[PDB]
């Protein structure tokens, strides 16, 4: 099996070293792949230390014994990714991938979330249903936690909230949403969508 | 002492 | 050019089965061995198996054995893998790669150098539903103001919304969807709109679900 880091980061025009282990790996060869979210990953290396046509010279890559290294110069954000080794198992037989190493840039500036709450709308109260639409946008790093209060209690059930996920300008977006049935929704004077992000909140509040 | 010709070649072109 | 063309995303019921298809184009098809490797949402690659196209050979990794059965048409420089007995842990992306080395008795280097974009596959028990569409309105965010279209409890994505039948493209943030423990999604779309213009310029959501061929266009008016 190959071992190679979870995550690195390093900071732009700084160097980045992977290093990816495995017994196996002084009589087999292996090759590194670097992988953008929702795209087809894409070789770097073969053959150990060989680079492709159309691939930068700031990556290269190295053996040394049961390791072999991708080192990538001159790090800029367009090499935020993932990077996978791949070699072949003790049986000589079957193709294995590394875990995969997740290379960040440092530098982006830290942002607080931008919130949008809205309330049900008069449609979806006449088919008698009320949904409650918290949006999160604008934030950086990646991690937020959302809290829903009715008249200063807090609700946890018919909560539904994403992942956070990284949007077009690097920054991150999350959504959640709370289900009611109108008559909750008329039976309380406010609901609040609270959205916390390094130790900070940002909290809107509709009312019916 | 790399492998220069892959097992999976035996295995896959042998009929 | 190398190009490797795979077929449109599936859904599919825990049981069932998938075949994929990867169209290869731009070399001699019979000249080097497809992978194929899955990717599973957050998680790392894995290698399933490989398919030599000129002697129909194939291998695969120890745990799909049995369940894995990859085929090829040389009339149409396709290659096919099937997997059986499809359960949630089935639910991945499924990449096609041509392997970066051509193979005889005095050279086997065993890579991949160019990759299909991938097919999605989704495991799940919901059924397919389009969504109901409700105006997310705007309300009181300085000289601009958001309006939305809320898309409520479909099934399978993808949708598309867009607004104005696409005239409008500068402010719009379509949401990733969430899924819901019913196994349903909804998403929201919004858009960023100059304050004074609410009044002036109307605004439409055209909401997009091509797996239940609906589509529905929703006014979004301030009340």
């Amino acid at each position: 099996e190959l071992t190679q880091p979870p995550s690195m980061s390093v900071s732009p025009g700084q160097t980045a070293r992977i290093t990816c282990s495995a017994d196996v790996l002084p009589k087999q060869y292996a090759y590194w792949y670097q992988q953008k979210p929702g795209q087809a990953p894409l070789l770097l290396i073969y053959k150990d230390t060989e680079r492709p046509s159309g691939i930068p010279e700031r990556f290269s890559g190295s053996s040394s014994g049961t390791t072999v290294t991708l080192t990538i110069s001159g790090v800029q954000a367009e090499d935020e990714a993932d990077y996978y080794c791949q070699s072949t198992d003790s049986s000589d037989i079957y193709l294995v991938f590394g875990g995969g190493t997740k290379l960040t840039v440092l530098g982006q500036p830290k942002a607080a979330p931008s919130v949008t709450l809205f309330p049900p709308s008069s449609e979806e109260l006449q088919a008698n249903k009320a949904t409650l639409v918290c949006l999160i946008s604008d934030f950086y790093p990646g991690a937020v936690t959302v809290a829903w209060k009715a008249d200063s209690s807090p609700v946890k059930a018919g909560v539904e909230t994403t992942t956070p996920s990284k949007q077009s300008n690097n920054k991150y977006a999350a959504s959640s949403y709370l289900s009611l049935t109108p008559e909750q929704w008329k039976s309380h004077r406010s609901y609040s969508c609270q959205v916390t992000h390094e130790g900070s909140t940002v909290e809107k509040t509709v009312a019916p | 002492k790399k492998q220069k010709v892959h097992a999976l070649f035996y295995k896959l072109d042998i009929v | 050019q190398v190009q490797l063309v795979q077929s449109g995303a599936e859904v599919k019921k825990p049981g069932a089965s998938v075949k994929l298809s990867c169209k290869a184009s731009g070399y001699t098809f019979t000249d080097y061995y497809i992978h194929w490797v899955r990717q599973a949402p957050g998680q790392g690659l894995e290698w399933m198996g490989i398919i030599n196209p000129r002697r129909d050979t194939t291998t695969y990794a120890q745990k799909f054995q049995g369940r894995v059965t990859m085929t090829r048409d040389t009339s149409t420089n396709t290659v096919y893998m099937e997997l059986s007995s499809l359960r949630s842990d089935d639910t991945a992306v499924y990449f096609c790669a041509k392997n970066v080395g051509f193979c005889n008795s005095d050279s086997c280097y065993v890579g991949m150098d160019v990759w299909g974009p991938g097919t999605t596959v989704t495991i799940s028990s919901a059924s397919t539903k389009g969504p109901s569409v409700f105006p997310l309105a705007p309300s009181s965010s300085g000289g601009t103001a958001a309006l939305g279209c809320l898309v409520k409890d479909y099934f399978p994505e993808p949708v598309t919304v867009s607004w104005n039948s696409g005239a409008l493209t500068s402010g719009v943030h379509t949401f990733p969807a969430v899924l819901q423990s019913s196994g349903l999604y909804s998403l929201s779309s919004v858009v960023t709109v100059p304050s004074s213009s609410l009044g002036t310029q109307t605004y439409i959501c055209n909401v997009n679900h091509k797996p239940s061929n609906t589509k529905v266009d929703k006014r979004v008016e301030p009340k």
